[PDB]
Protein backbone atom coordinates (compact mmCIF):
# COMPACT_ATOMS: atom_id res chain seq x y z
CA UNK A 1 0.00 0.00 0.00
CA UNK A 2 1.13 3.58 -0.72
CA UNK A 3 3.70 4.25 -3.41
CA UNK A 4 7.35 4.39 -2.06
CA UNK A 5 8.70 8.04 -3.00
CA UNK A 6 11.11 8.25 -0.31
CA UNK A 7 14.01 6.93 -2.35
CA UNK A 8 14.32 10.27 -4.07
CA UNK A 9 14.61 12.46 -0.68
CA UNK A 10 18.45 10.62 -0.21
CA UNK A 11 21.13 10.18 -2.12
CA UNK A 12 22.86 11.65 -4.78
CA UNK A 13 20.58 11.37 -8.00
CA UNK A 14 22.55 10.06 -11.03
CA UNK A 15 23.00 12.07 -14.35
CA UNK A 16 20.76 12.13 -16.96
CA UNK A 17 22.37 9.19 -18.93
CA UNK A 18 22.16 6.84 -15.63
CA UNK A 19 18.47 8.33 -14.88
CA UNK A 20 17.07 5.93 -12.09
CA UNK A 21 13.96 4.22 -12.43
CA UNK A 22 11.20 3.28 -9.56
CA UNK A 23 8.29 1.29 -10.68
CA UNK A 24 5.27 1.45 -8.81
CA UNK A 25 2.55 -1.52 -8.88
CA UNK A 26 -0.22 -2.21 -6.45
CA UNK A 27 0.32 1.08 -4.33
CA UNK A 28 -1.93 4.28 -3.80
CA UNK A 29 0.16 7.58 -4.62
CA UNK A 30 -0.33 11.01 -3.87
CA UNK A 31 2.34 12.93 -6.68
CA UNK A 32 1.04 16.55 -5.35
CA UNK A 33 2.59 16.35 -2.12
CA UNK A 34 5.71 14.99 -3.49
CA UNK A 35 5.77 17.62 -5.88
CA UNK A 36 5.03 20.20 -2.74
CA UNK A 37 8.27 18.79 -1.41
CA UNK A 38 10.31 20.75 -4.47
CA UNK A 39 10.05 24.18 -6.40
CA UNK A 40 8.29 22.96 -9.86
CA UNK A 41 9.92 25.26 -11.91
CA UNK A 42 8.59 23.13 -15.37
CA UNK A 43 5.29 20.46 -15.76
CA UNK A 44 4.79 19.24 -19.11
CA UNK A 45 3.15 15.98 -20.63
CA UNK A 46 2.14 13.76 -23.81
CA UNK A 47 -0.50 12.33 -24.48
CA UNK A 48 -1.82 13.13 -20.55
CA UNK A 49 -2.26 15.94 -18.39
CA UNK A 50 -0.67 17.15 -15.49
CA UNK A 51 -4.27 16.93 -13.54
CA UNK A 52 -4.94 13.52 -15.21
CA UNK A 53 -1.25 11.65 -14.47
CA UNK A 54 -2.00 12.87 -10.60
CA UNK A 55 -5.35 11.68 -10.16
CA UNK A 56 -5.93 8.62 -11.99
CA UNK A 57 -5.73 4.54 -12.00
CA UNK A 58 -2.91 2.86 -13.94
CA UNK A 59 -1.27 -0.92 -13.80
CA UNK A 60 1.65 0.95 -13.34
CA UNK A 61 3.76 3.70 -12.44
CA UNK A 62 7.30 4.58 -13.86
CA UNK A 63 9.14 7.48 -12.37
CA UNK A 64 12.43 8.18 -13.46
CA UNK A 65 14.86 11.41 -12.09
CA UNK A 66 18.13 12.73 -12.38
CA UNK A 67 20.21 15.26 -11.64
CA UNK A 68 19.20 18.12 -14.53
CA UNK A 69 20.23 21.67 -14.52
CA UNK A 70 17.54 24.10 -15.55
CA UNK A 71 19.79 25.83 -18.21
CA UNK A 72 19.17 22.60 -20.02
CA UNK A 73 15.68 22.68 -20.64
CA UNK A 74 15.89 23.89 -24.51
CA UNK A 75 17.75 20.65 -24.97
CA UNK A 76 15.09 19.18 -23.89
CA UNK A 77 12.97 21.08 -26.30
CA UNK A 78 14.93 20.29 -28.96
CA UNK A 79 14.15 16.98 -28.63
CA UNK A 80 16.45 14.02 -31.45
CA UNK A 81 17.82 17.15 -32.94
CA UNK A 82 19.84 17.03 -29.92
CA UNK A 83 22.43 14.85 -27.50
CA UNK A 84 20.04 14.66 -25.13
CA UNK A 85 17.13 12.81 -26.63
CA UNK A 86 19.58 10.93 -29.05
CA UNK A 87 22.15 10.09 -26.41
CA UNK A 88 20.65 9.80 -22.68
CA UNK A 89 17.17 10.30 -21.87
CA UNK A 90 14.28 9.76 -24.16
CA UNK A 91 10.47 9.00 -22.99
CA UNK A 92 8.30 6.57 -24.68
CA UNK A 93 5.71 7.23 -27.12
CA UNK A 94 3.51 4.33 -27.11
CA UNK A 95 2.49 5.73 -23.12
CA UNK A 96 1.23 8.33 -21.61
CA UNK A 97 4.30 10.71 -20.34
CA UNK A 98 6.02 13.67 -18.52
CA UNK A 99 8.51 15.22 -17.49
CA UNK A 100 8.93 17.75 -14.85
CA UNK A 101 11.95 20.01 -14.12
CA UNK A 102 12.44 20.77 -10.41
CA UNK A 103 14.98 22.58 -7.81
CA UNK A 104 15.21 20.80 -4.31
CA UNK A 105 14.80 23.50 -2.15
CA UNK A 106 17.47 24.34 0.65
CA UNK A 107 14.85 22.71 3.45
CA UNK A 108 14.73 19.67 1.40
CA UNK A 109 18.41 19.14 3.20
CA UNK A 110 19.04 15.27 2.47
CA UNK A 111 18.95 15.47 -1.58
CA UNK A 112 23.28 15.32 -2.30
CA UNK A 113 24.52 17.44 -5.21
CA UNK A 114 27.84 15.88 -7.49
CA UNK A 115 30.12 17.77 -8.23
CA UNK A 116 28.64 18.75 -11.69
CA UNK A 117 25.87 18.36 -14.64
CA UNK A 118 27.16 15.51 -16.91
CA UNK A 119 25.67 14.65 -19.83
CA UNK A 120 26.84 12.20 -23.72
CA UNK A 121 27.24 14.37 -26.05
CA UNK A 122 28.03 11.66 -28.66
CA UNK A 123 28.17 7.72 -28.64
CA UNK A 124 29.05 5.46 -31.08
CA UNK A 125 28.52 5.16 -36.25
CA UNK A 126 26.04 6.31 -34.11
CA UNK A 127 24.17 4.73 -31.95
CA UNK A 128 21.17 6.23 -30.65
CA UNK A 129 19.07 5.62 -27.64
CA UNK A 130 15.83 3.64 -28.16
CA UNK A 131 12.59 5.67 -26.19
CA UNK A 132 12.47 4.27 -22.30
CA UNK A 133 16.23 2.85 -22.81
CA UNK A 134 19.70 3.52 -21.72
CA UNK A 135 22.24 4.94 -23.99
CA UNK A 136 24.72 1.82 -25.00
CA UNK A 137 27.67 3.70 -24.00
CA UNK A 138 26.27 3.24 -20.26
CA UNK A 139 28.82 1.21 -19.52
CA UNK A 140 32.24 3.39 -20.24
CA UNK A 141 31.09 6.91 -19.68
CA UNK A 142 31.95 7.63 -15.97
CA UNK A 143 29.02 8.38 -13.12
CA UNK A 144 30.39 11.92 -13.64
CA UNK A 145 32.59 13.79 -16.64
CA UNK A 146 35.58 14.61 -15.30
CA UNK A 147 36.19 17.64 -17.50
CA UNK A 148 33.93 18.98 -20.57
CA UNK A 149 35.36 17.40 -23.78
CA UNK A 150 36.59 13.44 -22.49
CA UNK A 151 36.32 10.81 -25.04
CA UNK A 152 35.62 7.56 -23.57
CA UNK A 153 36.20 4.26 -26.36
CA UNK A 154 36.45 0.73 -26.15
CA UNK A 155 33.41 6.25 -28.56
CA UNK A 156 31.28 7.92 -25.88
CA UNK A 157 32.30 11.83 -25.53
CA UNK A 158 31.12 13.74 -22.41
CA UNK A 159 30.08 17.08 -21.53
CA UNK A 160 29.16 19.38 -18.59
CA UNK A 161 27.87 22.62 -17.06
CA UNK A 162 28.30 23.83 -13.43
CA UNK A 163 26.61 22.95 -10.66
CA UNK A 164 24.23 25.30 -9.47
CA UNK A 165 23.71 26.91 -5.99
CA UNK A 166 20.84 24.38 -5.52
CA UNK A 167 20.68 21.23 -7.39
CA UNK A 168 18.33 20.90 -9.92
CA UNK A 169 16.48 17.92 -11.14
CA UNK A 170 14.17 16.37 -13.97
CA UNK A 171 11.46 13.86 -12.90
CA UNK A 172 10.11 11.76 -15.63
CA UNK A 173 7.37 10.11 -15.47
CA UNK A 174 4.99 6.99 -17.59
CA UNK A 175 2.03 5.73 -16.74
CA UNK A 176 0.93 2.64 -18.32
CA UNK A 177 -3.15 1.35 -18.44
CA UNK A 178 -4.62 -2.09 -18.64
CA UNK A 179 -7.53 -4.39 -17.98
CA UNK A 180 -8.19 -5.72 -14.75
CA UNK A 181 -4.96 -4.28 -13.87
CA UNK A 182 -5.33 -0.45 -12.86
CA UNK A 183 -4.52 -0.58 -8.76
CA UNK A 184 -2.03 2.30 -8.99
CA UNK A 185 -4.37 4.79 -7.53
CA UNK A 186 -4.54 8.36 -5.68
CA UNK A 187 -4.89 8.01 -1.73
CA UNK A 188 -8.43 9.84 -1.17
CA UNK B 1 -6.72 16.54 12.00
CA UNK B 2 -5.71 17.83 15.38
CA UNK B 3 -2.35 17.57 17.40
CA UNK B 4 -1.95 17.68 21.40
CA UNK B 5 1.41 17.63 22.83
CA UNK B 6 0.73 16.63 27.04
CA UNK B 7 3.21 14.95 30.05
CA UNK B 8 6.21 17.72 29.57
CA UNK B 9 7.02 19.52 32.98
CA UNK B 10 9.96 19.52 35.62
CA UNK B 11 12.30 16.82 34.45
CA UNK B 12 15.18 15.39 37.55
CA UNK B 13 19.30 15.85 35.82
CA UNK B 14 19.22 12.30 34.54
CA UNK B 15 15.38 11.64 34.49
CA UNK B 16 13.03 10.41 32.09
CA UNK B 17 9.62 11.77 30.53
CA UNK B 18 7.05 10.10 28.69
CA UNK B 19 5.56 12.75 26.38
CA UNK B 20 2.59 11.99 24.30
CA UNK B 21 0.15 13.04 21.17
CA UNK B 22 -3.81 12.70 20.98
CA UNK B 23 -4.30 11.95 17.00
CA UNK B 24 -7.63 12.43 15.46
CA UNK B 25 -8.70 13.03 11.73
CA UNK B 26 -6.97 10.93 10.26
CA UNK B 27 -9.23 8.53 7.57
CA UNK B 28 -6.46 6.64 5.76
CA UNK B 29 -4.05 5.20 7.76
CA UNK B 30 -0.69 5.87 5.96
CA UNK B 31 1.03 8.99 7.51
CA UNK B 32 3.70 10.54 9.15
CA UNK B 33 4.22 11.51 12.79
CA UNK B 34 7.18 13.10 14.05
CA UNK B 35 8.79 14.73 17.27
CA UNK B 36 10.55 17.61 17.33
CA UNK B 37 12.15 20.50 19.59
CA UNK B 38 13.35 24.31 19.76
CA UNK B 39 15.16 25.67 21.99
CA UNK B 40 14.46 29.68 22.19
CA UNK B 41 16.48 31.47 19.37
CA UNK B 42 17.21 28.20 17.39
CA UNK B 43 15.41 26.09 14.42
CA UNK B 44 13.23 23.05 14.88
CA UNK B 45 14.87 19.91 15.62
CA UNK B 46 13.99 16.80 13.99
CA UNK B 47 13.85 13.94 16.52
CA UNK B 48 11.57 10.70 16.19
CA UNK B 49 9.10 9.87 13.40
CA UNK B 50 6.40 6.75 12.90
CA UNK B 51 5.13 5.37 9.87
CA UNK B 52 2.08 3.83 9.19
CA UNK B 53 2.00 1.22 6.61
CA UNK B 54 3.64 -1.10 9.56
CA UNK B 55 5.14 0.98 12.10
CA UNK B 56 8.70 1.44 11.48
CA UNK B 57 10.37 3.91 13.05
CA UNK B 58 13.28 5.84 13.35
CA UNK B 59 15.24 8.46 15.32
CA UNK B 60 17.82 11.72 14.89
CA UNK B 61 21.18 10.29 16.14
CA UNK B 62 21.28 12.99 18.86
CA UNK B 63 18.92 11.18 20.58
CA UNK B 64 19.85 7.55 19.77
CA UNK B 65 18.97 5.07 22.25
CA UNK B 66 17.90 7.56 24.64
CA UNK B 67 14.28 8.76 22.40
CA UNK B 68 11.50 5.92 21.79
CA UNK B 69 8.70 6.54 19.96
CA UNK B 70 6.41 4.46 20.40
CA UNK B 71 1.96 4.34 19.43
CA UNK B 72 -0.46 3.31 21.11
CA UNK B 73 -2.27 0.18 19.64
CA UNK B 74 -5.85 1.07 19.98
CA UNK B 75 -5.32 4.93 20.96
CA UNK B 76 -3.49 5.55 17.83
CA UNK B 77 -2.02 7.89 20.10
CA UNK B 78 2.13 8.38 19.54
CA UNK B 79 3.99 8.51 22.81
CA UNK B 80 7.84 9.90 23.09
CA UNK B 81 9.60 8.14 26.24
CA UNK B 82 13.13 10.31 26.53
CA UNK B 83 15.99 9.26 28.89
CA UNK B 84 19.22 10.35 30.22
CA UNK B 85 17.75 14.27 29.83
CA UNK B 86 20.53 16.57 30.00
CA UNK B 87 19.81 19.97 30.02
CA UNK B 88 20.67 20.28 26.74
CA UNK B 89 17.60 18.75 25.61
CA UNK B 90 15.14 21.24 27.51
CA UNK B 91 13.35 23.01 24.80
CA UNK B 92 8.95 23.42 23.23
CA UNK B 93 8.20 19.74 22.48
CA UNK B 94 6.21 20.11 19.14
CA UNK B 95 4.47 17.03 17.78
CA UNK B 96 3.38 17.12 13.53
CA UNK B 97 1.45 14.55 11.13
CA UNK B 98 2.27 14.68 7.28
CA UNK B 99 0.05 13.44 4.34
CA UNK B 100 1.36 10.52 3.47
CA UNK B 101 4.18 8.23 5.38
CA UNK B 102 7.69 8.22 3.13
CA UNK B 103 7.84 12.11 4.13
CA UNK B 104 9.16 11.48 7.20
CA UNK B 105 12.92 10.69 7.24
CA UNK B 106 13.64 13.89 5.57
CA UNK B 107 11.45 16.00 7.74
CA UNK B 108 13.39 14.85 10.66
CA UNK B 109 16.42 15.30 9.13
CA UNK B 110 15.55 19.02 7.86
CA UNK B 111 13.81 20.56 10.89
CA UNK B 112 9.97 19.93 10.04
CA UNK B 113 9.92 21.04 5.85
CA UNK B 114 7.49 18.76 4.93
CA UNK B 115 5.15 18.43 7.71
CA UNK B 116 1.67 19.57 7.61
CA UNK B 117 -0.45 19.08 11.08
CA UNK B 118 0.97 20.76 14.12
CA UNK B 119 0.82 20.99 17.44
CA UNK B 120 0.99 24.25 20.12
CA UNK B 121 3.81 22.02 21.39
CA UNK B 122 4.68 21.39 25.27
CA UNK B 123 7.66 22.78 27.71
CA UNK B 124 10.30 20.43 28.53
CA UNK B 125 12.56 21.74 31.03
CA UNK B 126 15.81 19.88 32.52
CA UNK B 127 17.91 20.72 36.22
C1 LIG C 1 -1.64 14.69 -1.08
O1 LIG C 1 -0.63 15.65 -0.85
C2 LIG C 1 -1.08 17.00 -0.97
C3 LIG C 1 0.14 17.88 -0.77
O2 LIG C 1 0.36 18.14 0.61
C4 LIG C 1 -2.21 17.30 0.02
O3 LIG C 1 -2.74 18.59 -0.25
C5 LIG C 1 -2.51 19.48 0.77
O4 LIG C 1 -2.75 19.04 2.11
C6 LIG C 1 -1.94 19.70 3.09
C7 LIG C 1 -2.23 19.04 4.42
O5 LIG C 1 -3.43 19.55 5.00
C8 LIG C 1 -2.24 21.20 3.08
O6 LIG C 1 -1.42 21.87 4.04
C9 LIG C 1 -1.51 22.87 4.98
O7 LIG C 1 -1.10 24.11 4.37
C10 LIG C 1 -1.75 25.28 4.89
C11 LIG C 1 -1.38 26.50 4.05
O8 LIG C 1 -2.02 26.41 2.77
C12 LIG C 1 -1.42 27.02 1.70
O9 LIG C 1 -0.10 26.55 1.59
C13 LIG C 1 0.00 25.18 1.11
C14 LIG C 1 1.45 24.72 1.28
O10 LIG C 1 1.67 24.36 2.67
C15 LIG C 1 -0.53 25.14 -0.34
O11 LIG C 1 -0.52 23.79 -0.80
C16 LIG C 1 -1.98 25.71 -0.40
O12 LIG C 1 -2.44 25.78 -1.75
C17 LIG C 1 -2.13 27.07 0.34
O13 LIG C 1 -1.54 28.07 -0.50
C18 LIG C 1 -1.32 25.42 6.36
O14 LIG C 1 -1.78 26.67 6.91
C19 LIG C 1 -1.87 24.20 7.16
O15 LIG C 1 -1.54 24.32 8.53
C20 LIG C 1 -2.16 24.88 9.63
O16 LIG C 1 -3.24 24.01 9.84
C21 LIG C 1 -2.91 22.69 10.40
C22 LIG C 1 -4.23 21.97 10.63
O17 LIG C 1 -4.98 22.03 9.40
C23 LIG C 1 -2.01 22.82 11.69
O18 LIG C 1 -1.52 21.54 12.06
C24 LIG C 1 -0.82 23.78 11.42
O19 LIG C 1 0.04 23.90 12.57
C25 LIG C 1 -1.35 25.13 10.92
O20 LIG C 1 -2.19 25.68 11.98
C26 LIG C 1 -1.40 22.85 6.54
O21 LIG C 1 -0.06 22.62 6.96
C27 LIG C 1 -2.00 21.75 1.68
O22 LIG C 1 -2.36 23.13 1.63
C28 LIG C 1 -2.81 20.97 0.65
N1 LIG C 1 -2.53 21.45 -0.69
C29 LIG C 1 -3.48 21.60 -1.62
C30 LIG C 1 -3.02 22.11 -2.95
O23 LIG C 1 -4.66 21.34 -1.40
C31 LIG C 1 -3.32 16.26 -0.11
O24 LIG C 1 -4.30 16.44 0.91
C32 LIG C 1 -2.75 14.85 -0.05
N2 LIG C 1 -3.80 13.86 -0.25
C33 LIG C 1 -4.05 12.89 0.62
C34 LIG C 1 -5.16 11.95 0.25
O25 LIG C 1 -3.40 12.76 1.65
Amino acid sequence: VECDFSPLLSGTPPQVYNFKRLVFTNCNYNLTKLLSLFSVNDFTCSQISPAAIASNCYSSLILDYFSYPLSMKSDLSVSSAGPISQFNYKQSFSNPTCLILATVPHNLTTITKPLKYSYINKCSVPQLVNANQYSPCVSIVPSTVWEDGDYYRKVASGSTVAMTEQLQMGFGITVQYGTDTNSVCPKL
Amino acid sequence: VQLQESGGGSVQAGGSLKLSCSVSGYTYSTYCIAWFRQVPGKEREGLAFIKNPEGNTDYADSVQGRFFISQDTVDNTVYLSMNSLKPEDTATYYCAGAVSNWVCGMSIKSQGYGMDYWGKGTQVTVS
